[PDB]
């Protein structure tokens, strides 16, 4: 099931550039990058979270590996 | 929320399964929304440069 739309998608790439209609293909890449983003990411925190020996995720997982392997900081 | 709650959640909850992950912390779901949004503005940022 869809996590996230065109809308919010196009709201997002206007809140970047007002006047810039990106193309669809362009859009479902983004949508499929979104979606490889959200299975590595959780799968990568819910193994950080295991190693807790825990079994609840938890958002300390989920901030140590944005910030280990993508460098984020949120 | 940037994502759509309800089914990040369950899809959040349903990748968890698969890897010893019973449960979840509530505000979990918002972080992962507010995550994919910086890593798609990135994209789009670097994209349009």
């Amino acid at each position: 099931h869809m996590v996230l739309t065109k809308k919010k998608l196009q709201d997002l790439v206007r809140e970047v550039d007002p006047n810039e209609q990106l193309d669809e293909d362009v859009e479902e890449m983004l949508l499929q990058i979104a979606d490889d983003f959200i299975e590595s990411v959780v799968t990568a925190a819910c193994q950080l979270a295991r190693h807790r020996k825990s079994s609840t995720l938890e958002v300390k997982d989920v901030q140590l590996h944005l910030e280990r392997q993508w460098n984020m900081w949120i | 929320m940037f994502l759509l709650q309800a089914p990040l959640q369950r899809r959040i909850l349903e990748i968890g399964k698969k890897h010893g992950i019973t449960e979840l912390h509530p505000d979990v779901v918002s972080y992962v929304s507010h995550a994919t949004q910086q890593r798609l503005q990135n994209l789009v940022e670097k994209i349009s440069e």
